[PDB]
């Protein structure tokens, strides 16, 4: 299996610089070109320009001539994207893609992007960072059901996207649905994330949330408890 | 910098074929257009390269081809989860993509919500702040109208509701928050979350 790991989302003010790291597994890290592709929310793929792993070449698309630089670290299979004089419409996700076929393939890095990483949502904005408040929303087994019982997080009032949640450190993801953040008026995002256990086990097993803000480095392990 | 339409649809088990159109210079000139297949909330997916070859494991229902200027993706037996956004993409001095094109499949049943309505937890009550939570998914199609309740009388102050936004299962979810103070909260008898989609509607309720 190829893997791509991208790190993970970051919050800037006008005029600074961000680096997006990419650790590549799966396959020989020199051998094939890796590409750099952005998303604004909402808009289409924009490619920024490609490394030659082997011999650190690199090639830039015009709009990012003299603002980006690509590196790698090959005793770490990890590519790298820095780009400068950051502007609010450099928001965006950011991808790595590796090349179609290896560096002896005719055509190559012009045939297409096999492998993508997981994305890298940065945020260029001027307002301030918050991270959010965490509160437990107790089982309840009113909706749902046959024997089950829906227990959840609300994660408040924090301003970039993006959140993650996982439950028991990942151990546990059947019956998970975490949903799209709303927007609030006061311009901070609040979302919550429901899973559906068994009714029985409520007594028994014990039900934690582990909500990631990386923008503010903000970490809440919170306890659900009936 | 090449173009393509930015919304199709098509009925299911029908064909449809999306077109990519660029110039003599690169789409007219070289076999390399390559597209994209790119689901809510993932990664773009390679689904042809070399205007008509398909990668390992994607399915022999999309195809590719060319003409002059222009490339074209085609898809045969069109099934719901077919629905997403397709991007084309060619060699031109660089790696230059299309616009994108979303793609609906017709015909999709109805599908009622399913809400779930959480009061405010006692942790946040101490905190000094109030917050229910009406959750609502798996709703077709993606419309919905939602409601708040302070008894029998109607709520709009401090109501927060996302547009709704597609699921994996192309169902939709949505969220409606109410804020209150703790003592607006224990000053009632009850509160209600009241959602409806398609003329029918789902209400809940909660109370202190």
């Amino acid at each position: 299996q190829v893997q791509l790991v991208q790190s993970g989302a970051e919050v800037k003010k006008p005029g600074a610089s961000v680096k997006v790291s990419c650790k590549a597994s799966g396959y020989t890290f020199t051998g094939y070109y890796m590409h750099w592709v952005r998303q604004a929310p909402g808009q289409g793929l924009e490619w920024m320009g490609w490394i030659n792993p082997n011999s650190g070449g690199t090639n830039y698309a015009q709009k990012f001539q003299g603002r980006v630089t690509m590196t790698r670290d090959t005793s770490i299979s990890t590519a790298y994207m820095e780009l400068s004089r950051l502007r609010s419409d450099d928001t965006a996700v950011y991808y790595c893609a590796r090349e179609m076929f290896d560096s002896s393939a005719d055509w190559s890095p012009w045939r297409g992007m096999v492998a993508w990483g997981q994305g890298t949502l940065v945020t260029v904005s001027s307002a301030s960072t918050k991270g959010p408040s965490v509160f437990p929303l107790a089982p309840s087994s009113k909706s749902t059901s046959g024997g089950t019982a829906a227990l959840g997080c609300l994660v408040k009032d924090y301003f970039p996207e993006p959140v993650t949640v996982s439950w028991n450190s990942g151990a546990l993801t059947s019956g998970v649905h975490t949903f799209p953040a709303v927007l609030q008026s006061s311009g901070l995002y609040s979302l919550s994330s429901v899973v559906t256990v068994p009714s029985s086990s409520l007594g028994t097993q014990t039900y934690i949330c582990n909500v990631n803000h990386k923008p503010s480095n903000t970490k809440v392990d919170k306890r659900v408890e009936p | 910098a090449l173009t393509q339409p930015a919304s199709v649809s098509g009925s299911p088990g029908q064909s449809i074929t999306i077109s990519c159109t660029g110039t003599s210079s690169d789409v007219g000139s070289y076999n390399l257009v390559s597209w994209y297949q790119q689901h809510p909330g993932k990664a773009p997916k390679l689904m042809i390269y070399e205007v008509s070859k398909r990668p390992s494991g994607v399915s022999n229902r999309f195809s590719g081809s060319k003409s002059g200027n222009t490339a074209s993706l085609t898809i045969s037996g069109l099934q719901a989860e077919d629905e997403a956004d397709y991007y084309c993409c060619s060699y031109a001095g660089s790696v230059a993509f299309g616009g994108g094109t979303k793609l609906t499949v017709l015909g999709q049943p109805k599908a009622a919500p399913s809400v779930t309505l959480f009061p405010p937890s006692s942790e946040e009550l101490q905190a000094n702040k109030a917050t229910l939570v009406c959750l609502i998914s798996d709703f077709y199609p993606g419309a919905v109208t939602v409601a708040w309740k302070a008894d029998s009388s109607p709520v709009k102050a401090g109501v927060e509701t996302t547009t709704p936004s597609k699921q994996s299962n192309n169902k939709y979810a949505a969220s409606s928050y109410l804020s209150l103070t703790p003592e607006q909260w224990k000053s009632h008898r009850s509160y209600s979350c009241q959602v409806t989609h398609e003329g029918s509607t789902v209400e809940k309720t909660v109370a202190p």
